[PDB]
RNA sequence: UCGGUACGGUUUGUGUAGGAUAGGUGGGAGACUGUGAAACCUCGACGCCAGUUGGGGCGGAGUCGUUGUUGAAAUACCAC
RNA sequence: GGAGCUUGACUGCGAGACUUACAAGUCAAGCAGGGACGAAAGUCGGGAUUAGUGAUCCGGCACCCCCGAGUGGAAGGGGUG
């Protein structure tokens, strides 16, 4: 307890479910509060992921946004370095920053590589490798044409990969937003989720769902109605 | 309600031997169960059943979906590559290889077509984070550390019997199966290997068997006892004190009851020779009961034990074996260094000490199969010697129990004296045509017993045991020590058995090595129990630690 | 003591002969070459 | 009363440098108004892998974040 | 009696006989497949020969994919060992 989060869960309910706008009515009275805050949204799925055919990995892009300072390292040399600062990379890997990440500097957040200069992308994997920013071809960010994927993932591409407990993660923007702006990416989320539900689930595939800020508790949400998100 | 294993109504026999007969039990995940039983009760070959070694008759048993099984041999092999290639082959062995692809596609792909290994390295570099095999350079270092390994660089054929389990060990803690099968574990460990696994197997998620002869680590691992008799299977709780009073019950109220069919069969079998009177008949529905009775009173006829029994041999003399200035080593590593001692006559001397520290170096000097580095082994003229082995390098495996005793030979010398072959065998239990097997086919129980009618039969009055308690239970255990006590010349015993060298010991010869010295030993006068007072008032008063993980998960 | 042991093709696993052996004087299981029709050519069989 | 299941609170994890080693994942630059170095309390949960995770006595004077690195990984706080 | 290599202790058949109330029992030249030994000729469908065994029914398992109670399947049935 600290005698200030008791006040936010003395206003949402503990046991009543809620429809996907309350919670994001309840993002604001939360959340607001006390200082700025990012949106966070925790999904238990219905898979195992022991199984192979049961991990649950994909990517979304969301409309409105998710407002973080998106540092995406691109890799390219030559000319192809140049279109990732035209279209919006602060910094452009080259083979100078090998010897400084090694040296102990990673103050980036993702990786989209060309697939001619992979070879230096096993010699950076040394400490990426928990890290989790690898370059991955299946959220596009290893392609041929890197000049689409600069602004997509300022423009809200979190990835979403289900853990060894079966527990999706993933967030939705940021806390100043408004109840039609973030109730979208919670629709945009779960409608993508399930085009990669797996055929072989057993039971209720989408079991609990909690949508939560970045001090305050949880809103419980109901995962029975997903129509009308808007 | 969820299961790892289930076993319906299996029943695998080696014909007139049964080891299952329609059973059925379940194990679910999180149980602690160990496996206990005579020798040759059948506990190795249920779980080559359990492994998916071997297929019962006729019966259903099967895994669970997931969660693979891995077994402990009771002689675990290894391959002819280092240690550290030796941790890799199991634990890291579905997984090394999916990064022995990506440090090709490093290079491979960037001169080829780069748009189909596009996502060929992409299902492969997605496998590196749900199990963080990035680390695979310091996941088996830390893996070694914990079991204390020899160095990962030097080969493996030549090792010590216990310095082999404790590799065969980090193969299947690595993997961490969620049935482990371990298949005598607590053979060729010392008293620290022993005290890591107890904790190693507290803490563990998954199903452990483990068929344990000894008395203090089943109490420590183990909290559900599984019984093999002739054919069943009785599960119940209790900490091993108890299951030596229900094999004691079973046979009490068993035993009484074939006495009570003993007496109507001779109450009967009076009536069958009596003779039919006038013109009565003897009632056929009275012979048909008889010659039912008189069957099932044949079928209970397996009660039988055969006692450990030694040799004796010719008169020893004053000078038993003499031990000046000795030092021994292989390399820079020296494993003995200025060791003082002489063998008494008419004592049982316990050599102890942890793995891979020169106890079977000790005898392979003595016996004259090695070379010292400076000082000198005397014998006298006397001492004929007797010298079994740790590694059992005598029985060879396609050869059949009988002619590796004798060869094809029916008479054989066990000292100034013939007794018959298969006569001095069935003295060690093998009996009938138990004679026939092969040494594949022995448990290990027995050929801890044929390896004593190999090396015994030389009769002499100096006998050299390198540890064996090894695979025997209780029964013979006890009827081994109880044939050293009644020997007339000198046994010397090396065995990790606390409670062996506490029972029948005379002088203790104890490796006693510390950082800086690191080779030297000591002869105490005395059994075990004063040799323990005497460590702790010599060196280290109170003090002659926390378990390493072997994983950060 | 000599039971009927079947014999289980290595290619296809048809159960092509069935004769006996000795358990105790051949504890393992039997490898002959044997004719199988379906392969049309002789194969090794061991036991099952 | 003794159990099962569903729901929710509190609490648990310590090879090796270290804040006895957040257990896992995800969010995160703030979180409370600060003395297990406290007054009634004061490890008499466990107490061993020993001191941080309670006997919740009170006080708006008095702990801790991010940085530093010291690591497979960190540090508050919190839903998961 | 001894030694070398081996699996014919074969799959598809069978002109003609013995014995015989019937049911069964027994012998078989030779033809094709794919093999073993042999330089070849050739021999090989267990053992020098005659005992070491049990009709039908009902079932079991393996395989072949023949029938599939409106249709597609399946359950069951059928063949061959
Ligand atoms: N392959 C085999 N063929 C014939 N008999 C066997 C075979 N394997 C084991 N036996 C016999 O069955 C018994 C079962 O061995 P088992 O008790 O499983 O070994 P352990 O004592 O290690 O459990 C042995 O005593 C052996 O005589
Ligand atoms: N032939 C050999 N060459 C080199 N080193 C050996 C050889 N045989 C044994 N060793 C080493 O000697 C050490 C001690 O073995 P030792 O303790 O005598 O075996 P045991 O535990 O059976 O008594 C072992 O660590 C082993 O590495
Ligand atoms: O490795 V040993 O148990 O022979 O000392
Ligand atoms: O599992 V054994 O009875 O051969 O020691
Ligand atoms: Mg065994
Ligand atoms: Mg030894
Ligand atoms: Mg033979
Ligand atoms: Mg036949
Ligand atoms: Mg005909
Ligand atoms: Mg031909
Ligand atoms: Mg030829
Ligand atoms: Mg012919
Ligand atoms: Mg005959
Ligand atoms: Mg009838
Ligand atoms: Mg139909
Ligand atoms: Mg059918
Ligand atoms: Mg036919
Ligand atoms: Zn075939």
């Amino acid at each position: 307890t600290s005698k200030a989060y008791r006040a936010a869960a003395a206003k949402v309910d503990r046991t009543n479910l809620y429809t996907p706008l309350q919670a994001a009515k309840l993002a604001k009275e939360t959340s607001s509060t006390k200082q700025d805050a990012t949106v966070e949204v925790a999904i238990r799925l219905g898979v195992d992921p022991r199984k192979a055919d049961q991990m649950v990995r994909g990517t979304v892009n969301l409309p409105h946004g998710t407002g973080k300072t998106a540092r995406v390292a691109v890799f390219a040399v030559g000319e192809k370095a140049d279109a990732a600062v035209a279209a919006g990379a602060d910094v452009v890997g080259s083979d100078d920053l090998i010897e400084r990440i090694q040296g102990g500097w990673l103050e980036f957040d993702a990786a989209i590589a060309t697939p001619d200069q992979m070879a230096k992308v096993g010699r950076i994997a040394r400490v990426l490798g928990p890290r989790g920013l690898m370059p991955n071809p299946k959220t596009g960010t290893v392609t041929a044409d890197v000049a689409k994927a600069v602004a997509d993932i300022k423009g809200g591409k979190i990835n979403f990969r289900v853990d060894k407990q079966a527990n999706l993660h993933f967030v939705i923007g940021k806390a100043s937003f408004d109840e039609k702006l973030l109730a979208e990416n919670y629709g945009a989320a779960i409608d993508e989720v399930l085009r990669l539900k797996p055929s072989s689930s057993k039971g209720r595939y989408l079991k609990k769902i909690t949508v939560s800020t970045t001090t305050g508790p949880g809103i419980p949400v109901d995962p029975s109605i997903t129509r009308n998100f808007a | 309600a969820e299961f790892i294993y289930t076993m319906k109504k299996v029943r695998k026999a080696h014909g007139d031997k049964v080891i299952l007969d329609d059973v059925t039990l379940s194990f679910y995940p999180g149980a602690k169960i160990g496996v206990v039983g005579p020798n040759g009760a059948g506990k190795s070959s249920v779980l080559r059943i359990m492994a998916g070694l071997d297929k019962p008759n006729n019966g259903d048993a099967f895994l669970a979906t997931g969660a693979t099984v891995g077994i402990l041999q009771q002689e675990p092999p290894l391959n002819e590559d280092k240690t550290v290639r030796g941790n890799v082959e199991e634990g890291m062995g579905d997984i090394k290889i999916k990064l022995d692809r990506f440090n090709e596609v490093a290079e491979l792909m960037a001169t080829d077509y780069t748009d189909e290994l596009m996502e060929e390295m992409g299902r492969l570099q997605e496998e590196l984070d749900h199990a963080d095999a990035w680390d695979l350079d310091a996941q088996l270092e830390q893996a070694m550390d914990a079991l204390r390994c020899p160095p990962a660089d030097e080969p493996v054929t030549n090792l010590s019997g216990g310095e082999r389990r404790r590799v065969a060990l980090c193969k299947l803690l690595l993997s961490k199966p969620d049935l482990l099968l371990l298949d005598e574990p607590t053979n060729h460990l010392d008293a620290e290997s022993v005290q890591w696994l107890e904790q190693h197997l507290a803490s563990y998620p998954g199903a452990i068997l483990a068929v344990t002869h000894d008395r203090y680590f089943l109490d420590n691992v183990a909290e559900w006892i599984l019984e093999l008799d002739r054919g069943r299977a009785y599960p119940y709780e209790g900490n091993y004190s108890t299951y030596l009073e229900k094999k004691a019950e079973r046979l009490a109220v068993q035993g009484r009851k074939d006495a009570k069919l003993q007496k109507r069969l001779t109450e009967e079998l009076a009536w069958v020779r009596s003779g039919a009177k006038a013109r009565q008949a003897k009632s056929k529905a009275r012979l048909q009961r008889y010659e039912e009775m008189a069957a099932e009173a044949e079928k209970t006829r397996k009660l039988d034990f055969e006692e450990i029994q030694i040799p004796v041999g010719p008169r020893l003399g004053n000078v038993v074996v003499e031990v000046d200035h000795l030092d021994k080593g292989y390399d820079g590593r020296a494993l003995i260094k200025d060791l003082s001692f002489s063998l008494p006559r008419n004592g049982i001397v316990g050599v102890i000490g942890p793995n891979g520290v020169g106890k079977t170096t000790l005898f392979k000097t003595i016996v004259g199969l090695e070379t010292p580095d400076s000082g000198s082994v005397k014998v006298g003229e006397t001492v004929k010697l007797s010298y079994v082995d740790q590694a059992r390098a005598g029985i060879d495996p396609r050869k059949t129990v009988w002619e590796v005793v004798s060869d094809g030979l029916d008479y054989i010398q066990v000292g100034q004296t013939e007794v018959p072959s298969r006569a001095y065998v069935s003295a060690f239990g093998f009996k009938g045509p138990d004679q026939q097997k092969p040494a594949g086919v022995l448990s290990g129980g027995e050929r801890n017993r044929l390896n004593l009618a190999l090396t015994l039969k030389q009769g002499g009055n100096l006998i050299l045991l390198d540890e064996p308690t090894n695979d025997l239970d209780v029964e013979t255990l006890g009827s081994l020590e109880n044939a050293l006590l009644n020997f007339p010349g000198c046994a010397v015993v090396i065995s990790h058995d606390r409670w062996f060298l506490d029972r029948t010991c005379t002088h203790i010869l104890a490796w006693e090595g510390d950082d800086d010295n690191e080779a030297k030993w000591f002869w105490f006068e005395g059994n075990f129990g004063a040799y323990e007072e005497n460590k702790v008032e010599r060196l280290g008063v109170d003090a002659a630690v926390t378990h390493r993980k072997l994983t950060r998960g | 003591v000599r039971p009927k042991i079947t014999l289980a093709c290595e290619v296809c696993k048809h159960r092509n002969y069935i004769t006996k052996k000795n358990r105790r004087n051949d504890p393992d299981r039997l490898e002959l070459k044997k004719f199988c029709p379906n392969c049309g050519k002789h194969q090794a069989h061991r036991e099952t």
